[PDB]
């Protein structure tokens, strides 16, 4: 069955990290990505009498 | 900035590293297409800031010290590339009692196996 | 992890060597900081308080 | 730009060399506190080209 449910939102998932005094991580391998974005520049002229 | 030129600010032309930008037109506005760059794929190691050799301490020029258990190797920073500490990728700068968490290795002369 | 968490993946580092990495961005040689930590702590937790 | 990388742009983050930031909230508002390198006690030197 279907219904409506409420609840109270989630903020993310925890994501601790392992700190200590004489330990660094370094990546060895990578990724290009492309993203996109929409801007607006103008509207439309009227006039009236 | 984008599209004539290379960015530094953060979060500006997209997220990540910022490496091109492309433009295209919509009525009434414009689209652009970010080309950025991500690292992946990490590890794991063990660091140390500076080596002490006989009475100097060497500090890395362009890249940082890092282990994989016995052998010490010097990287860069945003790529994992290890190769053999001499001197020509250190530079020295006093010695090594002032330094905290300063270890002992041996570094490598270009010179004396040439004569 | 320092400025790694803003561009992918965290990536975690000691404080004393990222400051030194804070240090080269301005002009300032790394070996400056590791001969005056002690004091430049003590200064930070002051102008902090 | 100036809590998640470090800034380059002059007087944006603070009046100095940027090296740090930290946030805070309050009622309706946000507090930034910047922490910065200053330099002191000159001297006098000969030059040459
Ligand atoms: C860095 O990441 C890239 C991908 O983002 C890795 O490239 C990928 O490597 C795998 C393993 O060699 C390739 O899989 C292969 O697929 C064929 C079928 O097409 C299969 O027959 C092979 O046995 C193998 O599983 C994959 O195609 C390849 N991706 C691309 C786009 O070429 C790369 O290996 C990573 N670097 C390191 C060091 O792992
Ligand atoms: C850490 O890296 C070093 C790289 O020198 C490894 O030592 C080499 O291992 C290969 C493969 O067994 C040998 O052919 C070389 O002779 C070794 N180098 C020397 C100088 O003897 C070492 O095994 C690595 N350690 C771990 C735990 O992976
Ligand atoms: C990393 O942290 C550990 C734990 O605080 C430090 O280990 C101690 O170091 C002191 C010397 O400063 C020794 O007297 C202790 O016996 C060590 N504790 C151990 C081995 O359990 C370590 O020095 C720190 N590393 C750095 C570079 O500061
Ligand atoms: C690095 O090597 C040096 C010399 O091989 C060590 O310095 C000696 O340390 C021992 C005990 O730590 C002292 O009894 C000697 O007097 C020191 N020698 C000199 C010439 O000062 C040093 O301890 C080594 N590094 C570490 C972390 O143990
Ligand atoms: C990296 O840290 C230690 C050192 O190798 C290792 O035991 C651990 O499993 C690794 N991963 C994490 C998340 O700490
Ligand atoms: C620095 O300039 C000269 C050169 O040493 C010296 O006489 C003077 O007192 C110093 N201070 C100032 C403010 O000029």
């Amino acid at each position: 069955s279907q219904s409506i449910i409420a609840y109270t939102m989630s903020l993310g998932a925890e994501n601790s990290v392992a700190y200590s005094n004489n330990s660094i991580a370094i990546p060895t391998n990578f990724t290009i990505s492309v993203t996109t974005e929409i801007l607006p520049v103008s509207m439309t002229k009227t006039s009236v009498d | 900035e984008c599209v004539l030129g290379q960015s530094k600010r953060v979060d500006f032309c997209g997220k990540g590293y910022h490496l091109m930008s492309f433009p295209q037109s919509a009525p009434h506005g414009v689209v652009f297409l970010h080309v950025t760059y991500v690292p992946a794929q990490e590890k794991n190691f063990t660091t140390a800031p500076a080596i002490c050799h006989d009475g100097k301490a060497h500090f890395p020029r362009e890249g940082v010290f890092v282990s994989n258990g016995t052998h010490w190797f010097v990287t860069q920073r945003n790529f994992y590339e290890p190769q053999i500490i001499t001197t020509d990728n250190t530079f020295v700068s006093g010695n090594c009692d002032v330094v905290i968490g300063i270890v002992n290795n041996t570094v490598y002369d270009p010179l004396q196996p040439e004569l | 992890s320092g400025w790694t968490f803003g561009a992918g993946p965290a990536l975690q580092i000691p404080f004393p060597m990222q400051m030194a990495y804070r240090f080269n961005g301005i002009g300032v040689t790394q070996n400056v900081l590791y001969e005056n930590q002690k004091l430049i702590a003590n200064q930070f937790n002051s102008a902090i308080g």
